[PDB]
């Protein structure tokens, strides 16, 4: 990028080529930072880049013991250049097809049960019963076809038919996507309800499964639905993120489940639960049984039934649907719910106390043992490791408590290059340590070395907390680069350099069109005046880095 | 006019219900002097001899803007549920027009009674109308089935 | 009895009309032995009035040399504090304090306390010399940021203009110390404790625990203490830097705020009505004319009873920004309370309240009120476009003389700011009456009713005003042409009719080749509809957000404009600082920012967070606007404030 001659001097290209250079250190600079944070606070630093990802946690000891140990087993776990050899896709697969297989099994046994095996059968078909029941009074006999469109959209990511480079909706609208055979006729509806070229590329009962790197052990196996299936599945997953919310769902606010965590880190009384690849794990038979025909139907019609691995290999699912799915969130909330509300109506408990945000439910307490006999019965694997139904510890949707207090962890997941992936790591370190601005000393002295590493313009650069990782967190008053004109300092902050990409021009048009078809009591009025709606613009991320002032504000 | 959006769409949706999943509603465009293109909405505009719709002699009547049934290529499977329970479920209808007794097992208690299970499929025993294990087979009377969502009363005797 | 002697006596001190006739009754004929009698009987009536809320008033500072006098007095409402007599009375009590050197305030009330009871018997509200401070120095500079916040600062080897500054700071940022060591030694040890705990709670290693509080201490030591403070003229130094430069020392300061720690009991104006009440003919019914109305009056005079009796007769007849609805046969009604200047300005400004017409309320057995000026202008300043009069309490009134000299009162005020005095309806009834089943004071209330449908005119629809979209972009659709999109804001657009693109870069004209929605293709572009406008020969580059299509003629592009601002306050998430001469944020006009520039009126140089103010700004690109046309102030997508423009310029 342009330019780093000796031409010009002013502020901005020397905070730019300052942005540009590379942090030179040997080894690996993220494990330097966690060794010297781990003895800083006095704590075993890691034998080899082996034991970051095999460091477990006592859930002993006073609290500070704790947030420091728990940030131990942590902090590298999810560390992306280690060197052990370890084949993180592969690992992937392996669950996937584990996965996959623990459907048959679950099918197997839900739509003929085998009596001479294991499983309680008297609690969890009494409660399937019950669940199916609260379900059926909540979501109807069938979706409404109207609440449906009232949801229908395209994702900003990938289809079988357009790369991430290609995942803006605007190309969704532009190039003809793809759909299943039972989900032709949604899109052949939609063709004759608007005078544009509502168009299909190819009819094919297949999906593209793919990988995502999760943490150091493994990747992470989603779903690349077709084009106008997930146009569809979206729909759906509306009108169940709608209807949950009479259970008290509100899978729009994490906050929910975060203020029971450590509710539950403090009464004791409320549970974590914590299961193994849930999201892959929701068998086909537990659908049947469990929603209404009208709404299994259509499930059935959005949903993929076959999906081609990237060795060329299909596999027919046996899953409902994988992650990667336009309802398979909004699914999983709604069946991990109905079973947790009806595992309490059965023990004469609150069912009004549970609380589900897709993969992560709260519980109380005393029904996580029949909780988990009936998960083990529909085909969910409960971790006893990770869920906690008593003592100090919770953790539900990104919080983790121990005795009340935030013991939430900071991850560094990627080798620290650019001063850019320094300043992030040192923030996130900042925000970790610091309480109200206040540095803790045992963490401080490992702040102020790492920093040494920037270069030393970039060193005295800072701005307040909540703006971005574009630059140090501190006081932006002292901050000798700042602005305060117009009586508005501004600030520099890094940012990626883009280069502008042409558009689809009439894809955005569509885009645009159909999302206005689909559409402090003083403080409210004002908000009024904008207008929320961002015009279509397409841009690539080069790699190089450009400064650009903001708008800041002293947090006194 | 209007006619909501999601109104124009129910209908829309109805209506092609109402024709075999291989034939599909789209427009001709472009009738060549041997071939007519009609375009169902697909990448590859459906192609169909001119031939067969002429008259009892020649000329074709014809033209494009108007609608043609075409088909799609069937181009080209779930054994789970192929575990016998289609059937399964025509088990009771048959059994319970007949009025006579199939075998199912009382797996666990409810609200209203209990929970039978009939070759897979769950049905209501209202316990009107001592156990327990291992889920003993008992004779069955069907009572009430509601053919649409798939809820069955079931009769102890 | 003797109606055209009471006349006479309201003057001197505009005592109530029932009040007068009363004070005659007992004492008959003898003109001034009612006076008398009615000033002593007045000091009761200011006893009572005692337990009523004045969380209101004004600040007041007087400088004499080495000595400064600063105070505080208390009103019930802010439209009794913009009141002639009200001012006059604070200016002479200012004028006593320094004249004296009175520093006991006890000894100040005492001294004006006839005035007062004479005051409060004429006004109705609770007034009371609050607290009076006195500051010495060798250089003392007064800082009076309106009427709320007043401040008085000594200092040594700092000219006038540098203290000035000082006081204008102290005013924004409310320091309690002059340096952090000022700070009471053992009463921050108390705080030290409340912050030790906190930390020793997880919570070790000691010295970690105290080395963290004691970290946060000289942080919200500092906080506290001017030195410490950035200075608001220049954030990156302190004051204390500031004063070291300039070899300066701050020796005392001093800041009233009107209220400040007096308990404000928040209202609930829809509870109080609420709590009070019930003691094609298809699309007829969707075309309905919404309306927006207020009662503005006297507090005592029950602006909230009349509103709860509106209710209840129109539900007993009819069937059915904290505002109260009803609903006549031909139109549906909104109704807000006025209970402050400064309150209503605001809500007049987001958008929140905007009455279409006023109902000045007077008790007739008052009269109007010396503060009733000041009501009655507040419409004028707001551009109450009709102001009806409703004599309530009318049941009490014995001679039907001294009704009608009241509404000659009334009439007179209205028509000494420009309002149709000669023909303001004024229903005389009785508000508490209504409510039992009084059928001769229950049609009083439907009287007022129709003035509503009939005085205060159906407001003009957004459909019938000339066609405007504000466009939010374009699209150069190959094979077809240039379209915008956008939400059409008032007027129709069709087919075949031409159109101008205004705003941001020069104003071009174009012809509307077609209107489109996703559902359909239409022929026209009603306002409120969502559209694309496809537009002949113009190109896609010409065009972009912040331009509005209108028809030729209608709004034109302006970049100077006179305004009403609002700024957000702190809790507001607004600025958390004061802003001064050279202000230069971003103003939002419907779909995009344009950045400007402010000139403050004369006299305000502090525009502080939470204030209203003129201002006129001048854009760094033209704006298709017209008078009232609302904005947002932005500071790269915080919303800081919002305005109206008031006045477009050259």
């Amino acid at each position: 990028m342009s330019k780093t001659a000796s031409s010009r001097n002013s502020l901005s290209a020397q905070l730019r080529r300052a942005a540009n250079t590379r942090i030179e250190v040997e080894g690996n600079l993220a494990l330097s930072i966690a060794n010297d944070l781990l003895l800083a606070y006095g704590q075993s630093p890691f034998n080899s880049e082996a034991e970051c990802i095999s460091f477990s946690p006592r859930f002993d000891g006073t609290p500070d013991d704790f947030r420091i140990n728990y940030l131990k087993a942590e902090i590298m776990s999810k560390y992306d250049d280690f060197s052990l050899g370890i084949d993180t896709e592969a690992v992937a697969w392996e669950k996937f097809l584990a996965a996959e297989a623990e459907c048959a099994l679950t099918n197997a046994r839900l739509y003929r049960p085998d009596y001479s095996e294991d499983f309680n059968f008297s609690l969890g078909e009494s409660c399937i019963h019950m669940a199916r029941r609260k379900i059926a009074k909540l979501i109807g006999d069938v979706p409404s076809v109207e609440g449906m469109l009232r949801h229908c959209r395209f994702s900003g990511g990938a289809t079988t038919t357009n790369n991430r480079s290609y995942g803006h909706p605007s190309f969704k609208f532009a190039l003809p996507q793809a759909c299943t055979p039972r989900a032709l006729k949604y899109v052949l509806a939609l063709r004759a309800s608007t005078h544009f070229d509502t168009r299909i590329s190819d009819i094919s009962p297949f999906n593209k499964a793919v990988t995502v790197p999760k943490n150091s052990k493994t990747d992470r196996c989603i779903a690349i639905e077709p084009g106008w299936n997930m146009f569809f599945q979206l729909g759906i997953g509306g009108i169940l993120r709608d209807r949950l919310r009479c259970w008290g769902i509100d899978l729009n606010d994490q906050t929910i489940n975060q203020r029971r965590a450590h509710e539950g880190s403090v009464t004791n009384n409320l549970a974590t639960v914590d299961l193994s690849a849930a999201s892959d794990s929701i068998s086909l038979a537990l659908c049947e049984l469990l929603l209404p025909p009208g709404w299994f139907e259509v499930l059935m019609d959005l949903r993929s039934p076959k999906g081609r691995l990237p060795d060329g290999s299909v596999v027919t699912y046996e899953k409902i649907s994988s992650m990667g799915n336009g309802y398979t969130f909004e699914l999983e909330s709604l069946i991990f719910a109905s079973l947790a509300r009806s595992v309490c109506e059965i023990l004469d408990l609150d069912s009004s106390e549970v609380t589900v945000y897709g993969d992560d439910i709260i519980l109380p307490s005393c029904a996580v043992p029949a909780l988990r006999e009936v998960f083990k019965y529909v085909g969910f694997t409960t971790n006893t490791k990770k869920t906690f139904s008593e003592g100090p510890f919770r953790e539900s949707c990104g919080k983790h408590y121990y005795s009340g207090v935030d013991v939430t962890p900071f991850y560094i997941r990627h080798r620290i290059v650019s001063p850019a992936d320094l300043i992030l790591v040192l923030n996130n370190l900042y925000r970790w340590a610091t309480i109200d601005g206040v540095w803790d000393p045992r963490a401080h002295s490992v702040y102020l070395k790492y920093r040494k590493l920037l270069p030393k313009q970039l060193q005295r650069n800072t701005i307040p907390d909540g703006y971005g990782d574009g630059a140090l967190v501190g006081s932006v008053l002292i901050n000798p680069f700042a602005k305060n004109r117009g009586w508005i300092r501004y600030v520099p902050v890094i940012t990626d350099h883009t280069r502008d990409r042409e558009r689809a021009e009439l894809g955005s048009y569509l885009y645009d069109l159909f999302s206005r078809c689909l559409s402090s009591a003083d403080l409210f009025a004002i908000d009024q005046l904008i207008c929320r709606s961002n015009p279509t613009k397409i841009s690539r991320s080069t790699g190089k880095f450009d400064i650009q002032y903001i708008a800041c504000s002293s947090r006194v | 006019g209007t006619e909501s959006f999601a109104q124009l769409f129910e209908e829309s949706l109805k209506e092609i219900e109402t024709r075999p999943g291989s034939i599909v509603r789209g427009v001709v465009v472009a009738i060549d002097k041997d071939v007519v293109l009609v375009d169902a909405g697909l990448k590859s505009e459906s192609a169909i001899p001119a031939e067969q719709f002429k008259n009892a002699q020649g000329e074709l009547e014809i033209q494009v803007g108007d609608e043609v049934d075409v088909a799609l290529d069937a181009v080209e499977l779930l054994s789970r549920e192929k575990a016998k329970r289609h059937e399964a479920w025509i088990t009771l209808e048959k059994a319970y027009e007949d009025a006579e007794t199939v075998t199912g097992v009382i797996n666990g208690k409810v609200k209203g009674g209990f929970t039978v299970e009939l070759n897979g499929i769950r049905a209501f025993l209202p316990g009107s109308l001592t156990l327990h294990l291992e889920g003993k087979e008992l004779e069955f009377k069907v009572i009430k089935l509601d053919q649409k969502r798939n809820n069955v009363v079931v009769s102890r005797r | 009895i003797t109606a055209s002697l009471v006349k006479e006596l309201r003057e001197r001190t505009g005592a109530g009309m029932m009040d007068c006739k009363k004070a005659l009754t007992e004492a008959n004929g003898d003109i001034e032995l009612a006076i008398e009698n009615m000033r002593k009987s007045g000091a009761i009536k200011a006893a009572k009035k005692a337990g009523n809320v004045a969380a209101d008033g004004v600040i007041k500072t007087k400088i004499d040399g080495n000595y400064g006098i600063i105070l505080e007095v208390n009103c019930q409402t802010d439209f009794v504090a913009k009141d002639a007599g009200f001012q006059a009375f604070a200016d002479k009590v200012l004028d006593a304090a320094v004249a004296g050197k009175i520093t006991d305030v006890e000894v100040l009330k005492a001294q004006f306390e006839e005035e007062r009871v004479a005051l409060v018997a004429k006004i109705g509200e609770n007034i009371n010399i609050r607290r009076v401070a006195a500051l010495e120095g060798d250089v003392l500079g007064s800082y009076q940021h309106g009427a709320r916040i007043g401040v008085l600062v000594a200092a040594k080897g700092a000219d006038e203009e540098l203290v000035k500054h000082i006081a204008m700071h102290v005013a924004a940022s409310k320091p309690e110390f002059i340096k952090p060591e000022d700070v009471s030694a053992e009463v921050v040890e108390k705080e030290y404790q409340v912050q030790l705990d906190i930390a020793m709670q997880s919570g070790k290693p000691k010295e970690i625990a105290e080395k963290m509080v004691e970290g946060r201490m000289k942080k919200f030591t500092g906080e506290v203490s001017l030195t410490g403070q950035p200075f608001v003229m220049e954030p990156s130094k302190t004051v204390g830097q500031l004063l070291k430069e300039h070899n300066a020392e701050v020796t005392g300061f001093i800041r009233f705020e009107v209220g400040e720690g007096i308990e404000k009991v928040e209202t609930d104006f829809a509870a109080e009505v609420a709590a009070m009440s019930k003691q094609s003919k298809e699309k007829f019914e969707r075309t309905k004319p919404h309306v927006n109305v207020g009662t503005i009056g006297h507090v005592d005079h029950g602006k909230t009873t009349l509103t709860a009796a509106i209710t209840t007769v129109l539900a007993k007849t009819y069937g059915g920004t904290s505002h109260v609805e009803y609903d006549t046969p031909t139109r549906h009604y909104a109704h807000v309370d006025c209970p402050g200047h400064a309150d209503y300005v605001k809500n007049m400004i987001t958008g929140a309240a905007q009455m279409d017409g006023a109902i000045l309320v007077v008790a007739a057995t008052d009269g109007p009120m010396p503060q009733t000026r000041e009501h009655i202008l507040l419409g004028r300043q707001v551009g109450v476009p009709y102001i009806i009069v409703f004599l309530n309490k009318c049941d009490m009134v014995d001679d039907e003389e001294l009704l009608e000299l009241v509404e000659m009162e009334v009439r007179e005020l209205l028509s000494q700011y420009d309002f149709p005095g000669d023909d303001t309806p004024i229903v005389r009834g009785s508000a508490l009456k209504a409510l039992e089943g009084d059928a001769e004071w229950e049609a009083k209330i439907l009287e007022l009713a129709g003035f509503l449908d009939s005085y205060i005119p159906e407001p003009e629809r957004a459909i019938d005003k000339p066609f405007l979209l504000p466009i939010e972009d374009v699209f150069s659709i190959s094979g077809r042409g240039t379209v915008v999109t956008g939400r059409v804001e008032r007027g129709i657009i069709k087919v075949g009719e031409e159109v101008e693109i205004v705003g941001i870069k020069e104003t071009q004209k174009s012809t509307c080749t077609g209107v489109e929605m996703f559902r359909k293709l239409l022929d026209e572009g009603r306002a409120g509809e969502n559209v694309g406008v496809l537009l002949r020969g113009i190109k896609r580059e010409e065009i972009e957000r912040g331009q509005v299509l209108a028809k030729p003629g209608t709004i034109k592009p302006h970049t100077k404009f006179e305004s009403e601002v609002y700024i957000l306050s702190k809790d507001e998430g607004g600025r958390h600082t004061p802003f001064f001469k050279g202000y230069r944020p971003q103003f939002y006009f419907r779909t995009t920012d344009v950045t400007g520039t402010i000139e403050l009126p004369e006299g305000v140089e502090m525009v502080m967070p939470g204030d209203n103010i003129k201002m006129v700004v001048t854009l760094i690109h033209p704006i298709a606007m017209d008078d009232g046309l609302r904005f947002a102030i932005r500071e790269g997508g915080r919303t800081v404030g919002a305005g109206v423009v008031a006045k477009v310029l050259s």
